[PDB]
């Protein structure tokens, strides 16, 4: 029973929730009422999986999921949806005010109040739940709640259950496309809680995802839905190793055991090779080769970042469908002989390899092609610290002359949260830098024979 | 001329809770340098920072480096009340959360041993005065004692209903309160007096920290006019200066009181007016730092004075030939450590100094290198000189 | 659930509340006697933003109209939604303020202001979660400034916690209906700075502009102007009741936009705008939304922002799209025109996107501008208020009803801070010797 459960936060949160649960429901055969036909065309199975979907005694089947927003009108869409018998009917709607924009607010005065009902259910469900495997808590940047509200709902869930490891999905701000002017306030500000309580941070940033629909996919204008159908897909590939079964299967604590060198750095890049339209699914072979070295390609990376500008800590990789090992081994020592890819001298191993016979699913009115095979990989690298340099360049300049402080200092806030969350910051870009390192120079001292 | 900060940080013995509990000090001085350690964290490396005046007032009967008050009165309010004499204003601001030692820096203790800024102050005026008093020279001192609430001001003395005074701007004499009551005073025991009953009606609250906690700033303002006869039949007022005395309530953090409603709302009013004042006075040293440095530039630039009422009603005192002081009282106790990193963090300001790198190599290594060196000295003068 | 009171106070924030009703009415569906006839679903999922329920379905807006002369009033009750108000709400009296600031917030409007708060603290108990207010008034008239500035006052000390939103029409450079409107607009102004959390600002003059070099208009009266007025009010709260894929909230404009508290003067926009006859040879697109809301010409505040740089920006979009398009179009605005954005700021066009579009367009899109150029605007108040004030020019009748000079030496001192306060963060800055 390898059950986890799923946080969704802010309005990104939410719409991911429901591009994700759309996917599940889709893979696992469950309708939107909540019901499984499949069980009763074939006579049972174990399909109705415990890792996301809790059943009762009719034979519906509730999803694992905690969604939460300030906004009304975000989860009001979701309860006069197509999803609305779907879901539990508590959902966890303040019916107030906004975060606004503003760390503060979200998790200092309108934060508080809802923190607690958040939490009880959060416990109807671990209760509920038998071995719990881990968290998965979406949410973004740059958002009043969906930087505050997830600062504390972390803060308490460290503080509650502590061992259960805690993976985190968010959006980040990009180098050049933004939709408000306090993004660089809040995303600093949180960065304290997503480096003290998360264990394995999966960082995704809006214009390269727009890039890779542009590109690959050949939609001119995409919009939310195709970014979020995007991440759905990342999620299932991460997850697809504990629900079926597989030649090789990770599960989650194997990803922090791989993917975490340090306590610190544990901030992977994530992508997903196979973006190819169904015009474009022909004239090519999609071999394993293929998409392994479409994984490593710069432009195919979800954050804008180089990695050739940097070195690589660990690699992990998830393939889905037709994959035999003889594949998988000849295309990791093809990459392994190539220079551009830059590996860190103190581990030589490099990769984390997982492979699962269950192929990837198609959603309905979607855009990405029917394949055989795919991969998801994961990639911890000292690249990201580029972004993030970015980011503080923005902090100083709306820093130096406090502007948009007086909002959050109205709330609760005083400037030595500013200070400590931008030393915090620069420690941790401090030790990005320092850890890719080469290790030290041959500490060749030439003994000659005995001292 | 402009108006320059002298920011000074000191640090007070333990009391009796902290006394006859195990608490360790954490807060290291020397010098112009001010450091300060993690108890949670033993290995963070410590934090410094680097200030005007560094005051070491932990070890009471201590003889080597210790922060008298008297020598802090020598340091800030002589200086002060000479350029008062000379008829330029002077602010003397007070900070520092409940248990820091504020109360202590401006009030001082009854044995008269060990007197505060304002007894201190008062002496040595009524003093002066009293020994400059001619026969040509008229002088004429009057104390008046508010609060701001909520951006809202409001009479100490008067004990009248306590409503919301107004706020205007008299187009010489700038921004003043109306109905503020005004009173002559003749000698130190008459401004104690008055100071106490309005000390009595403050706005007090309790907190998580402690039971009586200031949540207005007070402003007691201490008006000194000269009058001049010349060799000629009139007599003129030669200058009107003001000596500011402020006490600045202290920042906070949501997470530290968790009260709802009202206290929430008058920290929120208070950090509101903190940040202001903070601004005006950075980027009033801001001004020092420019015209020094270049020579010329005059474009006044627009330092903001009307983003809040504490900073509109001290602009006299802040802006202009004026001089202005800032002090801030420490806690020694490890219990109250982030605290005391905040008031560190608000006492950073006013300029904003550059403190460097602060770390000392081990003594015994210290020992081995010194040692090093003096062998390989002595053994390259032996080899020199042919005798090894 | 988000909910506004709205208050109307003079004649020219009547005759704007009016046609602002009118078309929420028709936005929501609602007949002229208060029954719904619409026909989407999503019109009645937030129709408590703007309008309390009544026994036999029938929706009351939360209407508070205030003025000094019975006329208007009678006006606004013949009148094709005359009906739908509360006749309660209906507070007035008699003895206009005269275009005299003094009887508007001293004399005349001190005693109907007592019955006006007590009504509006009525429509305030009754509230689900108020978030904020919005007047409608003239700055350059007598009884609407004064009532105005007094009601913003009493309710910022009551409810110090919500937003307020002000949408003032100011006098302008060569149209000028009144003798007296510098005083008037000074002693607004000097209220308006420190009691308001977001102006909106507007004059006839822009609206005069736009009526006849973009919709072409022979003849405009004030039923467009107030009907321009109303685009803009309608899409500035256009979040609060539909969904959209990017929200956003009053707080959340306040919060982007006001970098410090003083400076929270707006230039409102609205688009797309055609005259008819061209409608067919024009494609609504995302750039040319974006074209329209960045001309210059379009404005709404008569001060050209080429003049000046801007603070912060807006950009209320309404319609099915693609966010693509709109952070593209965005970043594209921001890098092309760089010297006319200030630059200590990385990024300050906020944006926000709703799916439901007008009733009768496939898109639209509301621009709201932060900018120094607006200092212009003060700049000419206070000449004129000056050259008013050396010979003192009409100001016998203001002191007859209390007042004194040094309440005007006061307004005008701050004009000039707040004047101050818009050069500072403008010109490039630069190195010295
Ligand atoms: C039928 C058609 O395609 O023609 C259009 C039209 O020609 C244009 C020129 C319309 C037209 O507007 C004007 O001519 C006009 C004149 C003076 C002042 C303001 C507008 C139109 O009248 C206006 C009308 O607009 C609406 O229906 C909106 O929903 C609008 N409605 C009202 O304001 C309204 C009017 C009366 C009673 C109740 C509501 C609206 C806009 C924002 C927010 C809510 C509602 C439309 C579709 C048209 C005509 C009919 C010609 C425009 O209208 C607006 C501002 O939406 C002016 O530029 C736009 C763009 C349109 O292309
Ligand atoms: N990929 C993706 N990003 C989204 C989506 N919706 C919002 N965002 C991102 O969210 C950021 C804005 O912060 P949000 O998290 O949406 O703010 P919020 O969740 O509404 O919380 P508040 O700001 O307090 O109301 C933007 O930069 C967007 O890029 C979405 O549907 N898909
Ligand atoms: N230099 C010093 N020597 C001895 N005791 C000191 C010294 N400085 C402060 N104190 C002690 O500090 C206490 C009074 O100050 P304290 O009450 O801590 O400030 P506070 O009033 O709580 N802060 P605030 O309320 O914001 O003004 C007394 O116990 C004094 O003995
Ligand atoms: N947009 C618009 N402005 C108006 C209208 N009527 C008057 N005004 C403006 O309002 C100003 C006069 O203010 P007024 O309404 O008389 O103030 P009041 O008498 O106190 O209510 C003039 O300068 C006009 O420009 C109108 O119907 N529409
Ligand atoms: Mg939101």
């Amino acid at each position: 029973m390898r059950e986890c459960i799923s946080i969704h936060v802010g309005q990104a949160g939410v719409q991911i929730g429901n591009a994700c649960w759309e996917l599940y429901c889709l893979e696992h055969g469950i309708q939107p009422d909540g019901q499984m036909p499949s069980d009763k065309t074939i006579g049972g199975g174990d399909d109705s999986f415990n890792t996301f979907f809790s059943e009762t005694g009719a034979g519906k089947h509730v999803p694992r999921a905690v969604f939460v927003d300030l906004e009304p009108t975000v989860i009001d869409e979701v309860r006069t949806g197509t999803y609305r018998q779907l879901f539990h009917p508590e959902q966890l709607i303040t019916g107030k005010e906004d975060a606004a924009n503003n760390y503060a607010r979200g998790h200092y005065t309108i934060g508080k109040e809802i923190i607690d009902l958040v939490l009880d259910r959060i416990r109807k469900l671990a209760d509920q739940c038998t071995g719990l495997q881990g968290f998965l808590v979406f949410h973004s940047f740059g958002g009043g709640t969906g930087s505050g509200f997830t600062s504390l709902l972390m803060e308490r869930l460290s503080v509650d259950y502590g061992k259960k490891s805690k993976l985190e999905f968010s959006i980040y701000p990009a180098p050049q496309v933004s939709t408000a002017v306090v993004e660089p306030y809040n995303s600093i500000l949180t960065t304290h809680t997503t480096l003290e309580h998360s264990d394995c941070a999966f960082m995704v940033d809006n214009e390269a995802i727009y890039d890779i629909c542009r590109r690959n996919l050949d939609i001119e204008r995409p919009t939310y839905t195709n970014l979020n159908r995007l991440i759905s897909q990342i999620v299932s590939s991460i997850t697809a190793s504990l629900r079926f079964d597989g030649a090789l299967n990770v599960d989650l604590t194997e990803f922090q055991t791989n993917l975490v060198p340090y306590p610190r750095i544990h901030f992977p890049l994530a992508t997903y090779a196979p973006v190819i339209s169904a015009e474009k699914a022909y004239h090519e072979q999609l071999s394993v080769a293929e998409i392994t070295n479409a994984c490593f390609e710069p432009a195919n990376q979800m954050v804008k970042c180089d990695p050739r500008h940097g070195k690589y800590m660990a690699c992990c990789l998830l393939y889905r469908g037709d994959v035999v090992p003889k594949d998988v081994n000849a295309a990791i020592a093809t990459i392994k002989t190539k220079r551009s890819i830059q590996f860190v001298d103190w581990c030589p191993t490099g990769f984390k390899v997982g492979i699962n016979y269950q192929p990837p699913t198609v959603v309905p009115g979607g855009d990405l092609a029917k394949v055989q095979r795919a991969v998801c990989m994961l990639s911890n690298t000292t690249a990201i610290a580029e972004a993030w340099a970015r980011l503080d360049h923005k902090f100083d300049l709306m820093y130096a002359k406090r502007a948009f402080v007086h909002w959050y200092v109205g709330e609760g806030m005083e400037e030595g949260e500013f200070s400590e969350a931008r030393e915090d910051m620069a420690a941790l870009e401090k030790d990005y830098e320092e850890v890719g390192v080469d290790s030290v120079e041959g500490e060749g001292e030439e003994e000659g024979e005995e001292y | 001329a402009g108006a320059s900060v002298k920011v000074a940080v000191r640090v007070r013995p333990f009391n009796s809770r902290e006394m006859s509990r195990d608490s360790k000090c954490i807060i290291q001085m020397s010098g112009s340098t001010t450091t300060i350690v993690n108890p949670k964290q033993p290995k963070e490396t410590p934090k410094s920072f680097s200030f005007d005046y560094s005051y070491w007032s932990h070890t009471s009967p201590e003889d080597i480096n210790y922060a008298s008050q008297k020598q802090v009165y020598r340091d800030i309010g002589e200086e002060m009340l000479q350029h008062a004499f000379e008829g330029y204003n002077v602010c003397i601001f007070a900070y520092g959360q409940t248990g820091a030692g504020k109360s202590y820096t401006m009030m001082g203790k009854q044995e008269k041993d060990q007197q505060g800024i304002i007894p201190q102050l008062c002496e040595d005026l009524f003093s002066r005065i009293n020994d400059t008093t001619n026969d040509n020279m008229s002088y004429s001192v009057e104390v008046s004692y508010m609060e701001i609430y909520c951006e809202r001001v409001r009479d100490l003395l008067n004990p009248k209903n306590k409503g919301n005074l107004r706020v205007r701007e008299h187009p010489l004499l700038g921004p003043y309160v109306e109905d503020l009551s005004k009173l002559a005073v003749t000698s130190y025991n008459d401004i104690q007096d008055l100071m106490d009953s309005g000390n009595k009606a403050r706005t007090v609250a309790a907190t998580n920290m402690n039971e009586t906690s200031s949540r207005s700033h007070a402003v007691f303002n201490i008006i000194f006019t000269q009058k001049r006869h010349d060799a000629e039949t009139n007599i003129t007022t030669e200058k009107v200066s003001k000596i500011s005395l402020v006490d600045l309530a202290g920042s906070e953090r949501a997470d530290s009181t968790g009260a709802k409603g009202t206290r929430l709302k008058e920290g929120a009013n208070i950090n509101k007016s903190l940040t202001t004042l903070g601004k005006v006075i950075s980027a009033l040293a801001e001004m020092d730092s420019g015209p020094n440095k270049n020579k010329k530039k005059k474009k006044t630039d627009f330092i903001p004075y009307r983003d809040s009422v504490l900073t509109w009603l001290l602009r006299e005192n802040l802006g202009g030939n004026s001089r202005t002081a800032m002090v801030a009282a420490l806690s020694p106790a490890d219990i109250n450590y982030d605290e005391t990193l905040s008031t560190l963090r608000y006492a950073d300001r006013a300029k904003q100094i550059r403190c460097n790198a602060v770390i000392n190599e081990d003594l015994n290594n210290k020992l081995i290198r010194e040692l090093k060196d003096e062998v390989t000295r002595l053994r390259d003068l032996l080899y020199a000189q042919g005798l090894g | 659930m988000r909910e506004i009171v709205h208050i109307q106070a003079g004649q020219c924030g009547n005759q704007i509340g009016a046609k602002f009703w009118e078309v929420i009415s028709d936005e929501h569906g609602i007949d002229p006697t208060g029954s719904y006839h619409g026909d989407s679903d999503l019109q009645l999922e937030r129709i408590n933003v703007y309008y309390n329920e009544a026994t036999g379905n029938k929706y009351v807006p939360r209407a508070i109209l205030v003025d000094l002369e019975p006329g208007t009033m009678d006006s606004v009750r013949s009148g094709p939604f005359g009906q739908i108000f509360r006749p309660d709400n209906f507070v007035f009296g008699q003895s206009g303020a005269g275009n005299n600031w003094a009887k508007g917030h001293y004399t005349e409007g001190a005693e109907l202001v007592d019955s006006v708060l007590d009504v509006v603290r009525k429509e305030s108990e009754s509230c689900d979660c108020l978030q904020g207010f919005q007047l409608t008034h003239s700055l350059g008239g007598g009884t609407g400034s004064g009532m105005g500035t007094l009601l913003i006052s009493k309710i910022r000390e009551e409810y110090p916690d919500r937003i307020m939103n002000t949408f003032s029409v100011m006098p302008s450079p060569k149209v000028s209906d009144t003798v007296v409107e510098p005083y008037n607009a000074t002693l607004s102004v000097h209220q308006l700075v420190e009691n308001t959390d977001e102006t909106y600002c507007i004059d006839n003059e822009a609206l005069y502009d736009i009526c006849f070099r973009t919709l072409k208009l022979t003849t405009p009266t004030y039923g467009d102007l107030n009907h321009l007025v109303s685009a803009t009010m309608s899409g500035v709260t256009t979040c609060l009741r539909f969904p959209g894929q990017l929200n956003a909230d009053l707080r959340k404009l306040a919060v982007n936009m006001v970098p410090f508290p003083r400076l929270h003067f707006f230039m409102p926009g609205f688009a797309p705008l055609t005259s008819r006859g061209s409608q067919q040879y024009r494609a609504l697109t995302v750039p040319e939304l974006t074209q329209q809301m960045f001309d210059s010409k379009n404005m709404m505040a008569a001060c050209d922002p080429r003049h000046g740089r801007y603070l912060t920006v807006a950009a209320i979009f309404r319609g099915r799209m693609s966010m693509k398009e709109v952070d593209e179009q965005m970043l594209n605005v921001q890098n092309k025109n760089s010297s006319y954005f200030v630059e200590w700021i990385p990024n300050n066009v906020k944006t926000a996107v709703c799916d439901i579009p007008p009733r009768g367009l496939k898109m639209s899109a509301t621009f709201i501008g932060n900018s120094t150029a607006i200092q212009e605007l003060f700049k000419r108040i206070s000449e004129q208020f000056t050259a008013m004030f050396r010979r003192k020019a009409f100001l016998h009748w203001y002191t007859g009803e209390g007042m004194d000079e040094m309440e005007f030496t006061e307004a005008e001192s701050n004009m000039n801070d707040l004047v101050s306060e818009y050069q500072q963060y403008q010109d490039a800055t630069a190195d010295e010797q």
